[PDB]
């Protein structure tokens, strides 16, 4: 449910909880949130999952014929925009909780949030899920300018646990993304 | 024997003669030519003149079909046009869905799959145009395309089309093309654009010129006569 | 004429012959042998397969396609439309599967098929299929084995062969061949009659032999095609 | 025989045979191409070239090496222009066994669905056959690299090593006693020999640059080629 | 026969490879194979010898149809 | 290439008198890659002579002694080597073999008088394989005419 992403210079950082709960039960303990489309394109889901997975394929699918016919670098702008013209349309129906960060080779390391209204634009950093809401004055404060790779993984850390203790839907163990020109890295973090 | 009749068959020697008398078809237009330096494009244009005819800078076969994309068609006018249309609407296509400059590559690919359908079916007809594609980005360069009607997807650094002098791009290698800075480089072609084509054939004619690049910043327009004014300034001097 | 959607083609000749449908036999008879044998338990198939340059290797395309797991089937003359009925087929089985719910007779298959075969070669426009079908398999206890042709008309033979001297070799499994003889003596004179028009050269790669079981059809590989012929029949 | 305006369409003929589809045998003669596939043990080797009449030929974009998959690539024959019409149905039922499936493709079943959207271009009433030629490699799991040629009839077809072509009549005649008798092949032997069986045609042996060597061997499965630097020393490898 | 031995010259590859291009073009190019032997040039005819002479008469087209062998 | 064989043949004189044989035989791959490139049309026919020629001048010295004739097969070892990465296709220009077997056999007839028949006959048991590949082309056909009634 809660999702974060973080920039840096050279790439982007993403994290994301595990238990996903539906009503007062827990659906699934561990759960990956993060979308393999591209391994320089990732974005973060929540909400309802069916419908972040098949628009997620639908992309996989349209870009995929596209990038490989281009022959060329995976542009990650290009992409988000895909799911700016869905998520529009759409809106009226399907719900939008992804949030586009992936690194570039032109462009570096971007984060594109996509709300439910389908809109995109660019930030330093993103938020995102429903325990985010007490979060919402930690991360104005202890996020800074400028960070580095390594306290990425350790600021993505202070987001999550917050999120995740305090509100009941977040929990389990926490999973983090880093993104960079040296290729996806991902761990497993708890505590 | 009639083997020339659908466009949906083959010959008796394994072609199409409908490719074979659309090749040809563009060969009687008049010349429009392409080349590309360094940082940009250039495009260029002749004006047949027999009687007045008309209006000068009339029904210029140089179209801008996108911001960073331009046309320099041959052949009959009327179905250059529609091909603007097609390519102005695919361009359209491309600017929605996405947002960004529609790469050369792929937007000579899109056309390729058009002039290349028309030809298959005996329903429709083939296509009398054989137009250049050339485009300038920063972050892409300069690409120059050369489409034919048969469908065949290519480019070189230059082509020529319409009519057969083909000397205007012999001093071509002559000069400094990659290495010029694409400015000085408008009056430099234009020199035996006004020699060869002789006048015993058309008594007066008229020249149009069009460039993309980093000059102006990826945007592509026709380069006016008054500014900088030494496009036709230098030609008249060159003659000799 | 209206529109030009490819209307029908055919058309009838003085005598009341089909034109262009009697020219797809010419396709049958200047294709490859096939046979077939339908005698007691099971039916059995005998195909020829045989490279055109030593570069080729038949472990990858098979000539048996089977349409369901306890029909098998081979074919003659002319691929490229065949591959087409084939998999439509696969696609019209199933209505008579899921409604139905039953293992669909080859007698079903026939009907079907060969009607929208034969509605294939009513529509114009179109080359008609250039396929003289062998459709087998059991169904109620009793196999069957039912010769198809362009035109859509359907035969059923005990033994029957197609392709190129398909007339001589009828009459070879018309005399070798009688009554109804078991699975392992119907493979023997299967390869002999295949053996008629075949090459001085047999391997396992040469001939391949499909046979239809009581308890379904069973693909054999080229190694017990080997085993049994080497040594052919 | 011939009867009535059989010549002028697609179908049949008095005696059942074909014209219009056997006179794409030459279509392909236009081009003027050669390509000739060998497969090894691990490897699969693929060896094409191209012609360059004006030093204006780009490399990047004549280049005649197309691929489909990441895994899987490609190469085409004959007339440029029909190719590139099926390359995008190459890719298309790729992706779409990319999304649906999920896994390396029909390497071995793939030319079936080809064929068929082919066939479907043979079938159509009124509509060009499409001559041109379609050749794949292939990677499967434990089943050793594969090597497929479809050609424009709508069936499929492929094997170990296939040639066929203009010219490729002669290049399997050689393939033949190279691979049996009994051998075995590595990466080198595939690509030295992919060389010498067309050695037996016509092999100008001239600077490597024009000649393009598909190369497909598993250690990374995915599909690559080098540009320029090891395949001259593969050129000088062969030759002691 | 009347060609030079061909005590060197192997028959085995000959009767393969020329025998798919023959027209038929049957008895007298087979004269023609032994006038290739007159080019050379070489004292025991080369295998190259036979079949260039083969291949010129008559060439084949091939193959979009016969496939289906 | 014309220039390329000049330096480092003319070079490379100096090595076969004052220095040891160490660098006759380092010799071999800066003038392989010389004969590797066949600029020709007849320069390398005389470029490569000029190796042939010290290399008949160290004939004097090798041969002679220090001995057994060792070094002569280890000549063959690049006389077999130098045809081999040209590759010279029995051309143009392979007449640069010729004027050296020419001498070669020419030492070799001085050799049979002035040492006995022992290693002369392992000499000429190295050149009966030369003239194979020397084909039937010029003058290699009569210089097997001459070894062979030495021989006798």
């Amino acid at each position: 449910t809660t999702i974060m992403a973080v920039q840096f210079d050279g790439g982007v950082v993403l994290g994301a909880d595990s238990r996903t709960t539906t009503g007062s039960y827990i659906a699934n303990r561990v759960t990956d949130k993060l979308t393999p489309i591209h391994d320089r394109i990732f974005c973060c889901r929540s909400g309802s999952a069916a419908d972040t997975q098949a628009v997620a394929d639908a992309v996989t699918y349209q870009l995929g014929f596209h990038s490989i016919e281009l022959n060329e670098p995976p542009l990650v702008h290009t992409a988000a925009s895909l799911f700016k013209e869905m998520c529009y349309r759409y809106r009226e129906d399907l719900m939008a909780g992804i949030i586009i960060a992936g690194w570039d080779p032109q462009e570096g390391g971007q984060v594109y949030s996509v709300p439910m209204g389908g809109m995109m634009v660019r930030q330093s950093f993103a938020i995102g899920g429903s325990g985010s809401s007490y979060i919402y004055g930690y991360v104005d404060a202890t996020y800074r300018e400028g960070m580095t790779k390594e306290e990425c993984l350790q600021f993505t850390a202070n987001a999550l646990a917050l999120a995740m203790e305090r509100d009941g839907s977040s929990g389990g163990v926490i999973r983090l993304a880093a993104i960079a020109e040296s290729g996806v890295e991902r761990q497993v973090l708890l505590g | 024997t009639g083997y020339d009749l659908s466009a949906s068959t083959f010959s008796p020697d394994g072609r199409v003669f409908q490719v074979e008398y659309a090749m040809k078809a563009v060969e009687n237009s008049s010349t429009a030519i392409g080349i590309r330096c360094k940082d940009g494009v250039v495009f260029g244009v002749e004006k047949l003149v027999l009687s007045k005819l008309y209006e000068e800078g009339s029904n210029k076969r140089l179209f801008n079909v996108d911001r960073h994309v331009g046309m320099a068609v041959a052949g009959l006018l009327a179905d250059a046009r529609s091909l603007a249309d097609i390519a102005r609407e695919e361009a359209s296509n491309f600017r929605s869905n996405f947002g960004y400059n529609i790469p050369l590559k792929h937007l000579a690919d899109r056309v390729a799959m058009y002039v290349h359908a028309y030809t298959l079916y005996s329903a429709v007809r083939p296509f009398g145009c054989s137009f250049m594609l050339g485009s300038y980005s920063v972050n892409d360069g300069a690409q120059l395309y050369m489409i034919d009607p048969s469908g065949v997807s290519y480019g070189y650094w230059g082509c020529a089309i319409g009519k057969a002098r083909q000397a205007a791009k012999t001093e071509i290698e002559k000069l400094q093309m990659k290495e010029m800075t694409c400015r000085d480089i408008v009056k430099e072609v234009a020199k035996i654009i006004y020699i060869v084509h002789d006048e015993v054939k058309d008594k007066a004619f008229e020249l149009e010129l069009s460039w993309v690049g980093e000059l102006t910043n990826g945007r592509h327009e026709i380069v006016p006569k008054d500014i900088r004014e030494e496009a036709e300034k230098y030609a008249k001097e060159s003659l000799k | 004429a209206e529109r030009g959607y490819s209307f029908s083609l055919t058309t009838f000749s003085p005598s009341g012959k089909l034109v262009q449908i009697e020219y797809a036999l010419a396709a049958v008879a200047g294709g490859a042998p096939s046979v077939g044998i339908k005698a007691a338990n099971g039916v059995v198939l005998a195909t020829e397969k045989k490279q055109k340059s030593i570069l080729y290797d038949e472990r990858s395309v098979h000539k048996v396609e089977p349409i369901t797991k306890h029909i098998g089937l081979v074919y003659s003359g002319m691929g490229p439309d065949y591959r087409v009925l084939v998999h439509r087929a696969r696609k019209l089985a199933q209505q008579y599967y899921l409604v139905y719910q039953e293992p669909i007779p080859t007698a079903q298959l026939v009907q079907r098929v060969a009607s929208v075969m034969q509605e294939y070669t009513q529509s114009g426009g179109v080359r008609p299929f250039g396929v003289s079908l062998l459709i087998c398999g059991w169904n109620e206890g009793r196999p069957y084995l039912f010769q198809s042709d362009p035109s859509g008309a359907y035969f059923a033979w005990k033994a029957t062969a197609m392709g190129k001297n398909y007339v001589n070799g009828k009459t070879f499994l018309e005399k070798r061949y009688n009554e109804d003889l078991e699975l392992e003596d119907a493979i023997h004179t299967a390869i002999l009659t295949l053996k008629e028009s075949f090459e001085g050269q047999m391997t396992e790669d040469n001939i391949e032999v499909g046979i239809c079981n009581e308890a379904g059809f069973r693909r054999l590989t080229p190694t017990e095609v080997k085993d049994y012929l080497a040594a052919i029949a | 025989s011939s009867a009535g305006f059989d010549r002028h369409i697609t179908i049949f003929s008095p005696e059942g045979r074909l014209y219009q589809v056997e006179y794409a045998f030459k279509a392909i003669n236009q081009g003027g191409l050669t390509s000739v596939a060998v497969r090894g043990k691990d490897c699969a080797v693929i060896v094409t070239q191209k012609k360059v009449p004006d030093k204006l030929l780009d490399s990047s974009t004549v280049t005649h090496l197309f691929k489909i998959t990441e895994n899987i690539g490609c190469v085409m024959t004959g007339m440029t222009a029909d190719s590139r019409s099926q390359v995008q149905r190459a890719r298309y039922e790729a992706a779409n066994w990319k999304y649906k499936y999920g896994y390396e493709i029909p390497v071995d079943m793939l030319c079936k669905r080809i064929a068929d959207i082919s066939q479907v271009y043979t079938q159509n009433a009124e509509m060009r056959p499409l001559g041109c030629c379609m050749i794949l490699i292939g990677i499967d799991e434990e089943q050793g690299p594969q090597v497929y040629k479809c050609d424009p009839a709508g069936y499929y077809c492929g094997f170990k090593a296939t040639a066929a072509g203009v010219k490729q009549t002669e290049s399997t005649s050689f393939l033949e006693k190279k691979v049996k008798k009994k051998f075995d092949w590595t990466f080198e032997q595939t690509v030295e020999t992919a060389i010498t069986c067309l050695s037996t045609v016509l092999s100008i042996d001239f600077k490597p640059s024009e000649i393009e060597v598909g190369v497909v061997t598993v250690e990374n499965p995915k599909f690559r080629i080098l540009t320029e630097a090891e395949i001259d020393a593969h050129l000088v490898a062969l030759a002691e | 026969s009347k060609m030079n031995l061909s005590e060197e010259v192997d028959l085995e590859d000959y009767v393969a490879r020329p025998d798919k291009i023959s027209g038929a073009d049957i008895n007298s190019i087979c004269q023609e194979s032994g006038m290739l032997a007159v080019r050379e040039n070489r004292y025991i005819v080369l295998a190259k010898d036979f079949e260039k002479a083969y291949k010129t008469v008559i060439k084949k087209d091939e193959q979009e149809h016969e496939f289906y062998k | 290439m014309a220039d390329g064989g000049s330096e480092r043949a003319d070079g490379r004189i100096v090595k076969m008198e004052v220095d040891y044989s160490a660098t006759v035989d380092q010799r071999l791959p800066e003038c392989a890659k010389l004969a590797k490139e066949g600029r020709l049309q007849e320069v390398i026919e005389t470029l490569l002579s000029l190796e042939k020629q010290t290399r008949t001048a160290s004939d004097m010295v090798s041969t002679s002694r220090i001995l057994v004739a060792v070094v002569k097969m280890c000549y063959e070892a690049k006389e077999w080597d130098l045809l081999n990465e040209n590759i010279m296709l029995l051309s143009k220009r392979r007449s640069q073999l010729k004027q050296a077997v020419a001498k070669m056999v020419q030492q070799c007839c001085t050799y049979v008088e002035e040492i006995t028949d022992l290693p002369i006959k392992l000499r000429l048991i190295d050149t009966l394989r030369m003239v194979t590949e020397g084909k039937i082309y010029v003058e290699i056909e009569r210089a097997r005419l001459t070894k062979t009634l030495a021989t006798i």
